[PDB]
């Protein structure tokens, strides 16, 4: 029965699905990750502790377990207005997410909204959110993308920190490369098709009913780092948005997911 | 009085605090607060009709799919599209299957903790435990070998010194009623509740594409390619498997989830007795089964003043009476605009001045329906049914109030099912009867594509000029859900969410009248100020969603 | 409780791999085929009843399911020497299958033995082993090729007589379409990596470890039809030769698996 | 006195015939023979050693992967290759997951109808069956609940006169021992069994490409990239899914298999005394971890006229004494040429003549050990294992035994394994310590891994001339196995395949001499000669691979 390594988990402008992801996991399920991987000391959606408890949990651990915990944030920081779109306990998430990590061991971006800035800073972005490599300036922010990553994007980056003793080998966005080091594009299971000019044109055509090439619907894999077409999702085998029939939308990558069309076609290399 | 706050609210969805005025140790006002907004209405304004659903299902990721579905139904409503009935099987699949995962988790995962001490349960004989269950269930993991390896994951816990998500619990609190035994029953169940949520959500992978986010619409119907002889496509196989999942998730719902609802209403009589949000009760029909975007295998309705002998049916997703009723008002919120708006005029312009007591206090805008404050989700749902005489509706609860009846010797009222119990009720009502949902709906797929049908997309054309207006309804897990879409020379020019949490969470309205989490909360006792779980109880009955909320 | 469809399985020179395919299947579990989906009549692997007793269930159902029942047969037959290299009860394997073959609603060769003589012809085939339909020139013979295949390319065959009453669509060879209607190389995720000239020249290499395509090291997917890199194989995810490292061997494709030597390069089209 | 033949034997791998003379109602003499042949070390002839796994892993899809590593270890063997210390573990996972699956599917889907009634099932008291294994098992699926579900759906198969796989069963013969409770709880088992055996497999698959017949092996290692930081390799991401499926076998083996085991000789002491096949036994060290084909985590060796005390021990697989004593006989085989052959210089020339008593009956050879018959397999393999002083075998068996006594009052000896159950044992003793293999080999290789080994491949050179000898040793689930290959101007010039059910099932040798099976049966009681169930038994036990045995 050992210590486990302890993992604060904050929550920005979030839509929880970040945290759902874990519930789909199965490597380790989410019920190993919190009794027997790590120790989930501080985590919202799942505490028992509400309000001033929950306040005290997290102070209490980042005092005992200053410079070795994990923090993990999901969702966008946003700026605007001295930081008023996201207040907990009366104050800012930004300066929540600034002390945590004065302590940590290592912080880590789930999803794009943390990554990047996501869905919640596209448009005219009205709260002007930010990423948490924006508002951490100092540090090393782990970014593992997508909306949500599949889940063992986040454990497995986890598990070599744990495991090793460092961080996976990352990318120039600081991104895993395990996870992120390809264009989906470069390997997906349609491409001889694409190759060949095999192409869907709408949803349910002769080409899209034989598993053609997505790339006239709007596919973003050309444009897309990303292991959805390996790794998929779900593991029940053969799931990922393309497989049942859809174009990627590059929810993963910065400029593309949240900004481009659908039907938008991406720029191939 | 005194004065507390609840900040933050865990085990919900999103960011919410509540504060309450405490009078003798009794509520006497309350306060609700969405404390987090990203503006996604604003975001997505602007763009092309058909990228909305991928952009704004982003609003919830635990009521993932919900969104999608409103935004295309709402697309589809403005441009006069009738959606493919194996697009509409296919759709509902995975709404279905998607409330399925949601309510066992908010059953277990968010709300058990309120109800169940885990430092009682390690005093717990797990033969007696499973003993208790004898004839009350028929569930094949009860026994007390599985009780004592839960026992044993908690006390290694505990004895570990780093408890995590149970630290600084509410264990020994005085409403705490359960015995050790029953509390070791519902964490057993809590564990195993996780691989049926699991089991619902590759049946939603599989169709959507990955979830959370689904990737399977658009305007027009789905994504997927219906052929049976196709490779790499939604063939036999996959049929199949889908299946596969479908069937696995019957057992778990009926004979533990719907079984531990009894069991917690039994031990906890009192919480029939409070939690009362609202009189007025709104449900939209859900899973439509025909080529018209109706014929809908649940019904909906509007319940005024709790009478559910002359309550109103609403049969249509274009039903004038239900439109034109809806509007909201942000005069207790942080928005410039207060008046009640109609939301296909609606406007969300920010505001944030601070918290006041009398002003504004929240990120939520207040719904009503001509004027009135309605509850939304389960409990309004299961009442309409009832109020409809659906006898799948009436069947199922009776069940609950066997299993009740057994343990207490009473029975139930529909009048004790405006509480904090009948809440938890009526969602679990739904969860049951959205397992015949899944049966009915994947026998409907294969016998449709038996006939030869493998239709799946109707291409939309949208016209570059002329101002046309849609609106998309969806029966959520946590209650009607609305997404109003303007469409101005070709590009978004208006929309709107009206989430059902913003029904029960928003703040006071125009009228300043009091919507349902603040009512609700209304003659709590609390035991400890500064240990409200009472509170807390009542709140969670009601599955809050803040991302939902406020958008 | 109504009645299930009945099945009788006969093995002629096989292996066994064709049968335990079966036991990896999820969808149905062989539990659920044998209890809910068929009524497997006869299967020596499983069957309770032994010699004469289980003679007598063979002959009790072939009479009593004439006309009914799917017959299915994995292994190659051998006739060299008048068929005595398969002899059970005292006669030749060839004997029970065209006697069983008579009485049949639908025959399935499952695996390449059956379904054009696999490993057992090759080489100098000792035992003049051939295939099912070979055997049965007058019947209509369902090819379910591979070594053994995904056990879904099977039941999904089967599923589709029993649900809508005829066989899955077939390609010229009787392949059902849905798993064998199309070269693994003209659906493969290495396929950018092949286009790219990216390749592995040796196990262990660079290119190897980052998941580059096969061809160089013999891999037949470009002759060889089948689902392999879609549906996979053991319902994990992300499980099939080429993806765990090594090339596909052309097991499906007659002339291919068994012929070619592994690291022998395939012809591309 | 009367000749019976029983053909087909069911529940098997592949096409056995067995004949008895019966006299005075017990089994006087009997003929084990092999029915099919394939041909399989002429079919490998004369191809690139390189090549031979793939082809020769098709002798058995029962056995998959033996046949491969023993093909791949053969060639290393002739080439003087060491194999990576990597590459050594992956094989060694294999190895161990895939004979889990094979153990746990012989013992229930295989064997169990041996012994177990189902139509006794039926009259089960579900409540007293699970009281019946308190403080014997603390398996969390043995509640009435469980039970009743199981003897539903038997009662449903009954029902409707469609039994299929069980029509026709020995139900009610007088050798059927098990109380109706027993019978229960071991059909709840062999159910429970199939997910056990599925994820032992879907460890196979995640590292060898598939199973049945894995791909990931070379001549020189293995076919796994592994690359901690690599899309689409060998990563760590991979890894935490196999250790995932690793960690889902051990309760099933200890608390059901192992459990059942004991409950099964408890019920059936007499089969103790019983089905002894041979005084002499062999097995191979198995799970090399060393760079140079070495240090096995399972030790081997030579016992010889049942004496523990004074066997050899066999530490390598190029121990002389080891390779120089194996030869094979076709005298009583259809081969031509009938002189003992050591397989280096073996031939495979089919010569059938049709059944003789006296004559050739079989298409297995006779293999012997310095010209004595020896069994092979579990037996053989627990047996050194307490001859090396083994303290795990011992703490496993004494667990089964401890069981037993519990059961029974009576303890077991070491004498009375040399009988049918105790064959039963010694293979329930091997998938028990089969878990710490796969425990041990898995933490082996992650740390091997961080001390910075990615190596997974040597490649071969092959000489265009010279003639080498090589042989792969591997101790199978069903006892050792050895494949020999020539190589002769670059390809290969003979292969030999001495298969461990070759050794167990093969008929009378050039001395006449009785090997396993045949002996075996001596002495069996027959009560019906029409269903000669008793013999089927002790058959069973051996777990027959016809396929195997053959090629
Ligand atoms: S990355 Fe996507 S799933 Fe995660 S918080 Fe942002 S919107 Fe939600
Ligand atoms: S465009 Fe999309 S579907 Fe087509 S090959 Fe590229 S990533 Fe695959
Ligand atoms: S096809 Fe392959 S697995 Fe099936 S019987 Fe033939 S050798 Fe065995
Ligand atoms: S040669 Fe093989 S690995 Fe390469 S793309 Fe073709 S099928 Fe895929
Ligand atoms: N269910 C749900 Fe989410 C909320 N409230 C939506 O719609
Ligand atoms: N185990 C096994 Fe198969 C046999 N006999 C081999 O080797
Ligand atoms: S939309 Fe996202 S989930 Fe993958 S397929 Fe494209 S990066
Ligand atoms: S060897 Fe066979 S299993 Fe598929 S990958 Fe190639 S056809
Ligand atoms: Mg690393
Ligand atoms: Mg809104
Ligand atoms: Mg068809
Ligand atoms: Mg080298
Ligand atoms: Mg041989
Ligand atoms: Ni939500
Ligand atoms: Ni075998």
């Amino acid at each position: 029965n050992p210590q486990r390594p302890p993992v604060i988990w904050i929550g920005a402008q979030e839509c929880t699905g970040c945290t759902e992801s874990l519930l789909r996991a199965t490597h380790p399920t989410v019920e190993n990750l919190v009794l027997e991987t790590i120790s989930l000391e501080y985590h919202e959606v799942l505490s028992a502790a509400f309000g001033h408890q929950v306040e005290e949990n997290k102070h209490n651990a980042l005092e005992k377990y200053k410079g070795q915990y994990v923090l993990v944030v999901d969702g966008s920081i946003p700026l605007k207005d001295n930081g008023i779109y996201c207040m907990v306990a009366g104050e800012p998430i930004v300066d929540h997410i600034r002390k945590a990590a004065e302590g940590a061991a290592a912080i880590i971006a789930i999803g794009s909204c943390s990554a990047w800035g996501g869905v919640a800073a596209a448009g005219v972005n009205p709260t002007g959110a930010v990423s948490l490599q924006e508002v951490l300036p100092g540090k090393t922010v782990i970014n593992i993308p997508g909306c949500p990553p599949n889940p063992h994007n986040f454990l497995a980056t986890v598990a070599h920190i744990i495991t090793y003793g460092k961080p996976p080998k990352l990318d120039d966005k600081n991104r895993p490369t395990f996870a992120y080091g390809r264009l989906i594009h470069e390997h997906c299971e349609r491409r001889p098709h694409f190759d060949a000019g095999r192409f869907a044109k709408e949803f349910g055509d002769e080409g899209h009913r034989e598993g053609w090439c997505l790339y006239h619907l709007g596919c973003k894999g050309p444009e897309t780092y990303g292991n959805c077409s390996t790794l998929q999702f779900c593991d029940v085998g053969g799931v990922w948005p393309v497989a049942i029939g859809h174009p990627c939308y590059g929810c993963n990558e910065e400029g593309i997911g949240f900004h481009k069309g659908i039907h938008q076609l991406a720029n191939v290399e | 009085s005194q004065r507390i706050t609840i900040d933050p609210v865990t085990r919900i969805e999103g960011h919410l605090r509540i504060d309450c005025e405490i009078e003798n140790g009794v509520v006497s006002k309350a306060w609700a607060s969405g404390t987090m907004w990203r503006g996604m209405e604003e975001i997505v304004k602007n763009r092309d009709p058909r990228d909305a659903w991928m952009i704004v299902q982003r609003i919830c990721g635990v009521c993932t799919t919900t969104h999608a579905l409103s935004s295309v139904r709402a697309a589809e409503s403005a441009l006069n599209i009738d959606v493919p009935v194996n697009a509409q099987y296919i759709r509902n699949i995975i709404l279905a299957a998607h409330t399925t995962h949601d309510h066992i988790v908010h059953f277990y995962q968010l709300s058990a903790l309120d109800w169940v001490d885990i430092t009682s349960a390690l005093q717990a004989d797990p033969t007696k435990a499973s003993e208790m269950l004898k004839g009350v269930s028929t569930w094949h993991l009860n026994s007390p070998e599985e009780f004592t390896k839960v026992q044993n994951k908690i006390k290694d816990l505990v004895a570990s010194g780093q408890l995590g998500i149970f630290a600084n619990g509410y264990w020994g609190h005085p409403a705490m009623k359960l015995p050790p035994e029953v509390n070791l029953i519902a964490v057993a169940h809590y564990l195993q509740a996780l691989e049926c949520q699991r089991d619902a959500n590759r049946v939603v992978a599989l169709l959507g594409g990955k979830t959370p986010h689904i990737q399977n619409l658009a305007v027009g119907g789905v994504a997927n390619p219906i052929n049976l002889d196709g490779l790499g496509v939604l063939n036999l196989e996959r049929l199949m498997y889908i299946k596969s999942f479908i069937d696995k998730l019957s057992d778990f719902v009926e004979q533990v989830y719907k079984v531990d609802t009894a069991v917690i209403a039994a031990f906890y009589p009192e919480w029939l007795t409070r939690g009362k949000g609202a009189v007025n009760y709104l449900s939209v029909p859900e899973f439509p089964t025909d080529s018209k975007n109706g014929s809908f295998l649940f019904p909906g309705g509007y319940i005024e003043n709790a009478d559910l002998s002359s309550y109103r049916p609403i049969t249509s997703h274009s039903d004038e009476y239900l439109i034109k009723g809806i509007q909201e008002s942000a005069k207790h919120s942080w928005y410039k605009d207060e008046a009640p708006q109609a939301p296909w005029e609606g406007t969300t312009i920010p505001a944030y001045d601070g918290w006041s007591d009398d002003g504004k206090y929240s990120w939520v805008k207040s719904p009503t329906f001509y004027g009135k404050t309605v509850e939304v989700g389960p409990l309004a749902n299961m009442l309409v049914k009832l109020a409809a005489g659906r006898e799948s509706t009436q069947n199922k609860l009776n069940e609950i109030v066997a299993i009740y009846q057994k343990l207490t010797g009473n029975t139930l009222e529909v009048a004790q099912l405006h509480s904090t119990l009948g809440r938890i009720i009526g969602r679990t009502v739904h969860c049951c009867e959205l397992q015949d949902i899944l049966q009915n709906q994947y026998s409907a797929l294969i016998t449709n594509i038996g006939k030869g049908d493998h239709t799946t997309f109707v291409k939309p054309n949208i016209p570059a000029t002329g101002e046309f207006k849609g609106v998309g309804f969806l029966e959520a897990p946590r209650g009607m859900l609305s997404h109003w879409m303007v469409i101005k020379d070709g590009i978004i020019s208006n929309y709107q969410a009206v989430v059902p949490s913003t029904w029960n969470s928003g703040p006071r309205n125009f009228n300043d009248d009091v919507g349902p989490y603040e009512q609700s909360l209304v003659g709590t006792p609390v035991a400890d100020p500064n240990k409200p779980l009472e509170v807390v109880r009542t709140i969670h009955s009601f599955d809050p969603c803040m991302a939902c909320a406020v958008h």
